[PDB]
RNA sequence: AAAUAUGUAAGAAGUCCUUGUUACUUAAUUGAACGUGGACAUUUGAAUGAAGAGCUUUUAGUGGGCCAUUUUUGGUAAGC
RNA sequence: CACGGACCAAGGAGUCUAACGUCUAUGCGAGUGUUUGGGUGUAAAACCCAUACGCGUAAUGAAAGUGAACGUAGGUUGGGGCCUCGCAAGAGGUGCACAAUCGACCGAUCCUGAUGUCUUCGGAUGGAUUUGAGUAAGAGCAUAGCUGUUGGGACCCGAAAG
RNA sequence: GUUCUUUGUAAAGUGCCUUCGAAGAGUCGAGUUGUUUGGGAAUGCAGCUCUAAGUGGGUGGUAAAUUCCAUCUAAAGCUAA
RNA sequence: CUUAGUAACGGCGAGUGAAGCGGCAAAAGCUCAAAUUUGAAAUCUGGUACCUUCGGUGCCCGAGUUGUAAUUUGGAGAGGG
């Protein structure tokens, strides 16, 4: 971004020469790895779908993805998790049933 | 103030009159020139005595003033501003007076609503 | 060195001995000078004489 | 209740306040005991100083970011740059802080020299325990004081470009204020054919 | 001390300077700030106008730090140079060597322009300025520089 | 249409001449309001009086009253 | 013909604190305040002390913000004291505090929209029976004492109750 | 401080280059009811109903949608002054 | 110590009310879980003999692979070269 050198503005601050240090490992916490991929893949085929996920794929197959989100937002807590879950269910319908 | 003495000496005729102040005399840092002259007082600050002697002057005590000038001749008495004091802001507080309330903390929500505007009932 | 004078400093961070509101402690020495006596008008009479 | 022309006070004493009063009578004693702790501590530890050697840090916020001030510890980069291990550092009176990072150069330059000085002015004894004589110096902080960096010089020439300062500081605001409103125009006018 | 207080004088006078008719009773009018809109409303209009009601916006989690900007006038200005160096720069100045005056390092956020400076070039480093204070420094010979 | 009670005036912060200032006012530098300069002094413009004239700050008690001459409303009257 | 009081001794009622107003005294003075802590000590005393932090040195506006000299820091009328003339009575000269009065400056509100301009940003200049706890050669900071204020058992003794 | 003891084909640290990097669920989170806080379209705690993700998750003191940026690494644990 | 009787709450009434930054006192860091020792449960309570006894040495039962030691704890780190 680079600092301007004045007291107010868009890039507010003072010009000083930088270092940009080494990246920490703790920042990469969410990251998957190969052991988890195989594991999570192998547990899903054993366990199968839950009761709301038998109604969730039927709302996509019949009505549509607007009606599917509304339920997934009410079933899960939030709007951002209801985006994800619906996208996960468009791969469960795509990968298993058709192909 | 030492400036208040200088502005009294800028007067027409009063160049060489021994100025007299019954009280303290204080320094000022808002003047970059100051005349010669001879001041007579009870007290001087370290800064005011330094500023008068640096300009080739002389600080005199009130008993030395009596010896030099017994009937009080070629003298000019000065007095500091009494009403400038903060206590007299508040004296005479009432409606339509413009006088400052007695108040500790300021800012909005410290006496600016029902009483100081149309929008909140009335103005004073 | 510990208290200070006009010559040496003080040995206290920001200090100088205090000044006088009167230069001469003796009063009657001032009154009986000359410059005053010339200006002073003549004396009365100590304790009055009761007229009537 | 209310009378005269006095100011309006707010004195909070409607709770059982006399049950919870503290009066610091011990002030004079706690000093003496606090000084006995420092004389005790300097015995059992012996020739080492009473405190660790700390680093130089620039304070936060718009108020205090003129000052320079002692931080907690150095950094796993700053400990390595001087040429010693993070485990070995702690054993020689240095404070290593893992959780700070280095985004600034002028401080990092100072802190390496600060360690470089310290590292030269000590006597590390062997574990055999022969112990050559030396005698303690109680304060490291006294020996390596936090210097205050004089940025600008006294006498300089006079440059005059002619944009009035006050004009700069108003256009800086006026640009900031109207960014998104110009982005909204620039993004719509570009996409709309 | 107690021997100067007036309760020593009232010894031997029945009512202690409180009266026979009215007397000194517990809390006659009410405790504290009671009846400020009722039976003390004349004292609260005159002496405390504005008290009741509320006005501007709220501000959740304000910080006295974000609004730090202590001002300095052009009258003081020269006081930021040490006293031994002050007479050197005043007498016989030029564009080669003017004094730098770091106002942030001395502890000021803005340079207001209250009243008059001697005709000598200077350099003023400051976070903020006003329009008028910038004009007087220009007029004398100096300039302003912006920083953070 | 009284008597008793009640407002204002009896000068220097005033009176007269001289010709300046204005975005107000006049058909009109005519007026208006404040002025420069000059003229008028302790009979300076009724009596009597004046332990001085004026200004500020701050705080107590009190907020049940009653009586008498004259005027008076309620009431037959009342120490009402 | 209202209440308390048979008698004597001893005890028996406007206090201490936190935060404040006016007044007074002392220190220093555009600054002021050593005691949170450190140093030292004949050791709860006395002595010394770095950096910060208050209060003060600037206001105004709900805010974003903006931020105090057209002029010898203005004119007018008073004005103690001082200077010139005078034997005095008086006349001129300049006039600190303080008081009345017409202006300028700072911020709020309403109005006018100049050089320019990333075609919608900028706000020069000039106002207005408006508005402020403002400027106009700084006066406060600490400590101490009378009297006053509020919270506290709050001058001493007294319920029915909960 | 002085004088007898060597545990070891044992243990530890650092330079350089690759392929990798396991990270806590009836929990987080959401709704609703009660309490509590200075915490205001909800500061914490607890009941009941619902219930995740892994370039993810929490936080960013005004609710919501979309796009960015910064900062930490929860649901396991010890420890003088 | 200060922030501060402040930001905020409140028949917005009576009332209530913290936090970051700055100066000091004191300063100290770390441990599991999630990994194949697999060319050799490397670990451990007790019982029973002996000794230099806050415990050591040798046998015998038992606990334990539904995981006891070693290695690693995100500041990283491990296998390979
Ligand atoms: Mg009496
Ligand atoms: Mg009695
Ligand atoms: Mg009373
Ligand atoms: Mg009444
Ligand atoms: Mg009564
Ligand atoms: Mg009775
Ligand atoms: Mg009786
Ligand atoms: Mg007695
Ligand atoms: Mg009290
Ligand atoms: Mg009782
Ligand atoms: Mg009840
Ligand atoms: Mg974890
Ligand atoms: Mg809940
Ligand atoms: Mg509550
Ligand atoms: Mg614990
Ligand atoms: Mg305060
Ligand atoms: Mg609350
Ligand atoms: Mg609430
Ligand atoms: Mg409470």
């Amino acid at each position: 971004t680079v600092k301007t050198g004045i007291a107010i503005g868009l890039n507010k601050g003072k010009k000083v020469t930088s270092m940009t240090p080494a990246p920490k490992i703790s920042y990469k916490k969410g990251a998957a790895s190969n052991r988890t991929k195989f594991v999570r893949s192998l547990v899903r085929e054993i366990a199968g779908l839950s009761p709301y996920e038998r109604r969730l794929i039927d709302l996509i197959r019949n009505s549509g993805e607007k009606r599917a989100r509304k339920v997934a937002k009410k079933r899960l807590g939030s709007f951002t998790r209801a985006k994800a879950k619906v996208e996960e269910m468009n791969n469960i319908i795509a990968a298993s049933r058709r192909h | 103030s030492v400036s208040r003495i200088a502005r009294a000496l800028k007067q027409e005729g009063a160049a060489n009159k021994t100025v007299v102040v019954v009280g303290t005399v204080t320094d000022d840092a808002r003047i970059f020139e100051f005349p010669k002259t001879t001041v007579a007082a009870l007290r001087f600050t370290a800064g005011a005595r330094a500023k008068i002697v640096k300009a080739g002057g002389e600080c005199i005590t009130l008993d030395q003033l009596a010896v030099r000038a017994p009937k009080g001749q070629n003298t000019l008495i000065l007095r500091g501003p009494r009403n400038s004091r903060e206590a007299v802001r508040h004296f005479g507080m009432g409606p339509h007076k413009g006088k400052a309330p007695r108040i500790l903390s300021t800012g909005r929500k410290f006496e600016r609503a029902r009483g100081r505007r149309r929008s909140k009932g009335f103005k004073v | 060195q510990v208290w200070g004078s006009e010559t040496v400093a003080s040995s206290k961070v920001g200090y100088t001995l205090p000044s006088h509101i009167i230069s001469t402690s003796d009063v009657t020495r001032i009154i009986n000078s000359s410059e005053i006596q010339s200006a002073i008008r003549p004396a009365g009479q100590a304790t009055q004489k009761r007229t009537h | 209740a209310i009378s005269k022309n006095l100011p309006i006070l707010k004195n909070h004493f409607r709770k059982h306040w006399q049950e919870r009063v503290k009066v610091h009578f011990d002030q004079a004693g706690k000093k003496v005991s606090r000084r006995n702790a420092r004389a005790t501590r300097a015995a059992k530890i012996a020739p080492r100083p009473l405190d660790l050697l700390r680093p130089v840090v620039r304070a936060p916020t718009v108020k205090y970011n003129r000052k320079v001030r002692a931080g907690r510890g150095f950094t796993l980069a700053e400990v390595k740059a001087a040429g010693l291990t993070a485990a070995y550092a702690r054993t020689i009176g240095i404070a290593v802080d893992h959780r700070r990072q280095n985004r600034n150069q002028e401080i990092f330059d100072a802190n390496v020299q600060r360690l470089k000085e310290y590292q030269s002015k000590i006597i590390v004894f062997p574990r055999n325990g022969k112990a050559p004589e030396a005698e303690q110096v109680l304060s490291a902080a006294a020996t390596f004081p936090i210097a205050q960096p004089a940025t600008d010089v006294e006498a300089r020439a006079v440059q005059d470009n002619g944009e009035s300062a006050f004009r700069t500081l108003r256009l800086a605001r006026s640009e900031k204020k109207f960014r998104g409103i110009r982005e909204k125009r620039a993004r719509e006018k570009a996409e709309a054919e | 001390p107690s021997r100067f207080t007036k309760t020593r004088k009232h010894r031997g006078h029945v009512s202690a300077g409180k009266g026979r008719i009215g007397k000194h009773r517990k809390h006659p009018g009410g405790r504290g700030m009671a009846g400020g809109q009722h039976h003390h409303r004349i004292n609260m209009d005159k002496y405390h106008p504005g008290y009741f009601g509320k006005v501007g916006m709220r501000y959740f989690h304000k910080q006295q730090a974000h609004f730090w900007k202590p001002v300095l006038n052009l009258d003081k200005l020269w006081t930021l140079i040490p006293e031994d160096k002050r007479d050197q720069y005043l007498k016989s100045a030029s564009k080669e060597t003017a004094p730098v005056i770091d106002t942030l390092a001395a502890g000021y956020g803005k340079i207001l322009g209250k009243g008059r400076i001697p005709n000598v070039p200077v350099i003023v480093k400051a976070r903020f300025v006003s329009k008028l204070a910038e004009e007087k420094i220009r007029a004398a010979g100096g300039v302003v520089e912006l920083i953070a």
